[PDB]
């Protein structure tokens, strides 16, 4: 019951790096910027990255993206167990408004 | 001694008049007056805002900086400074350039250009690393 | 320092409407976007709406387009949210969040409030 | 002023005694107690206010947005970094509107850039240490003459009698 659509998931050990994919149609993703949010459980959704592959502040540089095509993505390098969160991929549709995904799962 | 001077009985270009001269290991200047024409000196090397000049007007305002001169300065004179300092007779100036220093002499005397002899004693040490290779007289 | 305070999480019969509010300190608000969004409990996060600055331009979600009102007050540094025709549907932990800067706009950014819930 | 738009104060032609400022919360040179022994080309002091938490952005081999996109220092500086809180000067209640820093840019400024070609400060007496603000001088040292030198110390005349002397050098 989404527009953008991600993995329910993604895992890894401390200290390696996992992706986290997001995709949709040319009016999604194509034709526009993809942001990306860090959803610590007990709080809001806090902006990781946006305008593809830009960081705010307070936010390290273990977290990147890029976007090509119609697809974009969230890499997250140096696992660390503090960021055990639900990422949201999200974009500006040229059809519909704010579009968020369901969002992923990233677990120790 | 051994040092800078002008040689005695030496030739002397008088002017009536004020081109853009040439400046060596340090020159002389005198003047005769009666009016007061002269006000001041501009020392430097291509006087186009492009590197630092030094301008000296009679008080007395000294500035070292990258001024536009004028093709022909007398309030018409220029159009990024390091240095600034403010303060019938017959002045002499010696200008000298040597280490980073700009050195001035003068003398004042009661009055062709007259014989006789006296020592020019120092008015200023100014410490303006300013490539100097041509000088006009301000009118 | 940036801060929002989100208040109205409380409890409303269907059919009824119920208005938010959220208070905003740390930033210039005037000139400043400001939008809304909700999380249904299970799932992830949905957009619902946003205002500009001046008032310029509004936007709103098909699912709450037409249905819900938004509004703010420059001159209280507020930001309200009207909700007409609720549905159980609706029930959600709603966030007022601030764009990333002044004059345009895009999507919600880094700074968020806690939200409060909303129950149909 | 604004870190967008900092402003450099030059200094020259003067004794520079630096004892009056090393004797702040920060003091960190890139030694400071030899200040006063050294000759300078030029002394720039360049003054601008920032939150705490971007003190940390002033500095060789610094990144960030204060240090990327408001005031970057060189790799190769040579001066001292100098600040301390102002949150009882620069702070209103609302947030002081009056100090801006730029937020987005095309791409990262070179060393003592100025560019004013933007986004406020929410400066208030309340916030945390981290978003309070600080006013940051930093002395860049240019290394002529020399028109900048520290102070010289001196004792006092005793006349009929042995002495070993300096007068001024
Ligand atoms: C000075 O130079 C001129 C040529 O410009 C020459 O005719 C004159 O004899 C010279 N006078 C002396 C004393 O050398
Ligand atoms: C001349 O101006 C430029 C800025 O355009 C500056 O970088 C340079 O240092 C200035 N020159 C001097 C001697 O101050
Ligand atoms: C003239 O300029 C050169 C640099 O090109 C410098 O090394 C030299 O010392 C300068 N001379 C004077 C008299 O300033």
């Amino acid at each position: 019951q989404s527009v953008l659509t991600q993995p329910p998931s993604a895992s890894g050990t401390p200290g390696q790096r996992v992706t986290i994919s997001c995709s949709g149609s040319s009016a999604n993703i194509g034709s526009n910027t993809v942001n990306w949010y860090q959803h610590l459980p007990g709080t809001a959704p806090k902006l990781l990255i946006y305008s593809n592959n830009q960081r705010p502040s307070g936010v390290p540089d273990r977290f990147s993206g890029s976007k090509s095509g119609t697809s974009a993505s969230l890499a997250i390098s140096g696992l660390q167990s503090e960021d055990e969160a639900d990422y949201y991929c999200a974009a500006w549709d040229d059809s519909l408004k704010g579009v968020f995904g369901g969002g992923t799962k990233l677990t120790v | 001694t051994q040092d800078l001077f002008l040689p005695f009985f030496s030739n002397v270009t008088w002017f009536h008049d004020n081109p853009v001269l040439p400046f060596n290991d340090g020159v002389y200047f005198a003047s005769t007056e009666k009016s007061n024409i002269i006000r001041g000196w501009i020392f430097g090397t291509t006087l186009d805002s492009k590197t630092q000049s030094l301008l000296i007007v009679n008080n007395v305002v000294i500035k070292v900086c990258e001024f536009q001169f004028c093709n022909d300065p007398f309030f018409r004179v220029y159009s990024n400074c390091t240095f600034e300092y403010v303060s019938k007779n017959l002045r002499e100036f010696v200008f000298k350039n040597i280490d980073g220093y700009f050195k001035i002499y003068s003398k004042h005397t009661p009055i062709d250009l007259p014989q006789g002899f006296s020592a020019l004693e120092p008015l200023v040490d100014l410490p303006i690393g300013i490539n100097i290779t041509r000088f006009q007289t301000l009118l | 320092q940036v801060q929002l305070v989100e208040s109205g999480g409380v409890v409303v019969q269907p059919g009824g409407s119920l208005r938010l509010s959220c208070a905003a300190s740390g930033f210039t608000f005037h000139d400043h976007t400001m939008h809304w969004v909700r999380q249904a409990p299970g799932k992830g996060l949905e957009w619902v709406s946003l205002i500009t600055w001046n008032g310029g331009t509004i936007h709103y979600s098909d699912s709450v387009k037409g249905r819900f009102t938004i509004s703010r007050d420059n001159s209280k540094n507020s930001l309200y949210l009207q909700m007409n025709s609720l549905r159980t549907e609706d029930t959600a932990l709603y966030y007022c969040a601030k764009d990333l800067g002044r004059g345009g706009w895009y999507l919600p950014s880094d700074a968020w409030g806690q939200g409060t819930l909303v129950t149909v | 002023a604004s870190v967008y738009a900092w402003n450099r104060k030059r200094i020259s032609n003067c004794v520079a005694d630096y004892s009056v400022l090393y004797n702040f919360s920060t003091f960190k040179c890139y030694s400071p107690t030899k200040l006063n022994d050294l000759c300078f080309t030029n002394v720039y002091a360049d003054s601008f206010v920032i939150r705490g938490d971007e003190v940390r952005q002033i500095a060789p081999g610094q990144t960030g947005k204060i240090a990327d996109y408001n005031y970057k220092l060189p790799d190769d500086f040579t001066g001292c970094v100098i600040a301390w809180n102002s949150n009882n000067l620069d702070s209103k209640v609302g947030g002081n509107y009056n100090y801006l820093y730029r937020l987005f840019r095309k791409s990262n400024l070179k060393p003592f850039e100025r560019d004013i070609s933007l986004q406020s400060y929410g400066f208030q007496p309340t916030n945390g240490v981290g978003y309070q603000p600080y006013r940051v001088v930093v002395l860049s040292f240019e290394l002529a003459p020399a028109t900048v030198c520290g102070p010289k110390k001196s004792t006092n005349l005793v006349k009929n009698k042995c002495v070993n002397f300096n007068f001024n050098g």
